[PDB]
Parts: C-alpha cells; structure tokens; sequence
C-alpha cells in the first residue's frame, strides 16, 4: 500500500555494487524535453 | 582500497553542492568519477604545492596513504571496473594529446600508461580545428557517440589536452513496461508543472527508507551486473534542505537504513538531459589553485616547470528508460605553456 511517485525534483545516484564507486550523480529539476 | 572509495565520495559531494550553487534550479548532471579521475592523472605530473593541492582537493589525506598508493588505487580502480555483458556495459578510458614536439619524460609517459591506461596522441594544437576533431572523436568512440561535442574552443598554442572518459549502459532487474508509461504531472515547483511521459512499477519489493528527519523517502533500483542507482525523492520544497545534508555520512546512513519492503505503486518520468561545465570556479574554490597560476608545477610532465592549466571542461548526459539506463561523461584538462 505504500506508493513512491517521482512528480516532483529529485536525486539519482549510479553506484558500483562492490567499489562503491559513484559513477554519475544527478538532480532532475524538470525532465521534460 | 577503501581510502580510494571514500575520498572520491567525499570529491562527489562537494562537487555537487559547488555545481548547484551555479545554477541552484537547474537538472544536475556529471560524472564524479570521470572528473576524480582525470585530475589523479593530471597529479602524476605535479610536484610540491601544485601536487598537494590537487590531491588534497580529491579530499585524499596524504597522511595515510602516498602519492605511489593512491595512483596504484587509482589503477586497480580502473583495472576492476572495465566491464562488458550483454548485462552491463561499462568504459572508462584516459588519453593525452600533446604538441608533437613537446618533450616529455620517459617517467610520465610510462607511468601514464602504466596505471592510468593513458596513450599519447601527437596533436598539432595551431591547426585547431583538427585538434579539436582528434580530441572529440575519441571521446565520441569512447562514449559510443553519446558525447561528441567535449571541446568547443582550444586555444592554438594549448600543449596538451588531458582527457577521461566514462561510458555505462545497463538493464533494470525488474524494468518499467512500457505499456504503463502515461503522460502525468511533474511539478517543478508547488506551482509549476508539467506533462512527462511517466512509467510505473506495481507491486514490487525494492530497498526503501522513509528518512522523518530529513524530509525524504529513499529507494534503489538494481542493474543486472552489480549496479544500482539510489533515488532520493526529498517531500515537496524539501530538494534544498536535502540538498543541505548530503555527505559521505548521510548516503552511507542511507544505504545501511534501506530495507526491503513492498510497493504498492512506483512512478518514475522517463527523461533525458544533459549538462556541461566549465569546472576553473568551481576547482579553484575547492584548493586547487597553484596548477592555474604562473606558480604552477607541472614537472613531473616535461621537466620543467613550463606548463599550467587553462581550462578543466566537464560534460555528462544521462537517458532513463523502461528497459534500463544510459550514461556518459566526459572531462578535459587543457594546459599551456609558461
Ligand atoms: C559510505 O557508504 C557508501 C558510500 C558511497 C557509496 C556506497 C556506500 C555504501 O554503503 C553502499 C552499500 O552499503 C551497499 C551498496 C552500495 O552500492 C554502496 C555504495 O555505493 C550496494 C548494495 O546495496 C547492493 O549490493 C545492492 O545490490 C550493498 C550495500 O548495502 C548494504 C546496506 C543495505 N541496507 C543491505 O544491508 C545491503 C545488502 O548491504
């Protein structure tokens, strides 16, 4: 019952599993094209 | 090397904060790696103030670790993470283009190869046009065409021209059908939205942490092959003060806080951006200051103190899809004579 709604600016970070390199980081502000 | 790891994300993070306060409302986008990566190589250079600087600013503590160990952290870094499936697919490459009749020291150029994979290309900078063409083309082959454009202007009488690059394409575990991708709203503030293309998850169970005191819920979507992304959605107008706790000690809480835990509904905008900077502001107030100036000392590379950084370029694009996710980045260092 729990929901998770990406409507609004958010974080994505890409990381390697077993590094724990961070390969990209990233605030989407507005993602329409 | 867990001083390797914690050092460069220690670098992400004031990188980040420093390439908000750019533009505090733009999408964000780079490769922290990538920019970790190019100026480690660049060190391989330095000597003195020029190359505590440099190594103090990547947030190394030259205490604990020397100038040989993280070079050679840095080399097994590269060695693990070149990775191709039909899973994952993951580059990393570092090249120099140098005035062909630069004369460099056998020492750099070995090393260069040795622990930072890095050939060296004889460029003619005064024919800008075709040094500029050799630069972005290898970018472009490194990248797989998702970044061709790094260098726009070069100075005719550049030396040479450090490059890194970082390509990543991978598959969700569990990826988005695109049957229940539908345009919905995305507000970019409590006022302002937008119609995106949205795709949605039903019924699945991720890592999940609700964060009370910091306003935000966080959540990981695995990549087959040992990737992952962690997602941080602050509360609506919370980004900023979300913004204000991110630290190597805030995402390692995040990561040991996720647990598993069902999911009703996951919705997720499908995008594309991309970003590129120019990085002198933003290195020259994280300490790295001498490699910019007449002071700098570049000699490890010619011997001679005889060259200095011109302009650190930086450029990243990031495509999110159903299937799964591309990304690339790019960094150029750009050096002078003196
Ligand atoms: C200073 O901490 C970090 C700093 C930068 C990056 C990182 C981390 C980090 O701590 C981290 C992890 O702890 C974990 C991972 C990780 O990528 C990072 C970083 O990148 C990957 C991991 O989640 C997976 O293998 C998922 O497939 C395992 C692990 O999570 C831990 C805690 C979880 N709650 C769960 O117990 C999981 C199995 O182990």
């Amino acid at each position: 019952r729990t929901i998770v709604r990406f409507n609004r600016p958010f974080l994505m970070i890409i990381v390697d599993n077993f590094t724990w390199s961070i390969f990209f980081m990233s605030k989407v502000t507005n993602p329409k094209q | 090397d867990r001083g390797l790891a914690s050092a460069n994300v220690d670098f992400a993070f004031s990188l980040y904060k420093q390439l908000v306060l750019k533009a505090p409302d733009k999408n964000v986008i780079f490769s922290p790696l990538s920019i970790s990566t190019a100026l480690a190589f660049l060190s391989l250079g330095a000597h003195n103030t020029t190359l505590t600087e440099i190594l103090k600013g990547l947030k190394f503590n030259l205490t604990e670790t020397s100038e040989a160990e993280i070079h050679q952290s840095f080399q097994h870094l590269l060695r693990t993470l070149n990775q191709s499936s039909d899973e994952l697919q993951l580059s990393m490459g570092n090249a120099m283009f140098v005035k062909e009749q630069l004369s460099l020291l056998d020492r750099f150029t070995e090393d260069a190869k040795r622990l930072y994979g890095s050939e060296a290309f004889a460029t003619d900078f005064q024919d800008s046009a075709a040094a500029k063409k050799l630069i972005n083309d290898y970018v472009k082959n490194g990248t797989r065409g998702k970044i061709t454009d790094l260098i726009k202007d070069l100075d005719s009488q550049t030396m040479m021209v450090l490059v890194n690059y970082i390509f990543f394409k991978a598959k969700f575990e569990m990826p988005f059908d695109p049957q229940d991708t539908h345009q919905s709203r995305f507000y970019l503030s409590k006022k302002k939205y937008v119609m995106v293309p949205m795709m949605s998850l039903h019924h699945l169970t991720i890592p999940y942490f609700r964060d009370e005191e910091l306003s935000c819920t966080v959540v990981q979507l695995n990549y087959t092959g040992n990737a992952s992304a962690l997602f941080i959605l602050p509360d609506q107008d919370k980004m900023e003060e979300v913004e204000a706790m991110l630290s190597q000690e805030t995402l390692s809480r995040f990561f040991e806080s996720l647990e598993f835990r069902e999911i009703g509904e996951l919705y997720l905008p499908k995008f594309s951006i991309s970003r590129d900077y120019n990085l002198n502001d933003i290195l020259l107030q994280l300490g790295i200051e001498e490699a910019f100036t007449s002071k700098a000392d570049l000699s490890g590379i010619t011997g001679a103190r005889n060259l200095a950084v011109s302009q650190v370029v930086h450029k990243a694009v990031l495509d999110v899809f159903e299937e799964g996710t591309e990304a690339s980045a790019a960094t150029a260092l750009e050096v002078l004579f003196q």
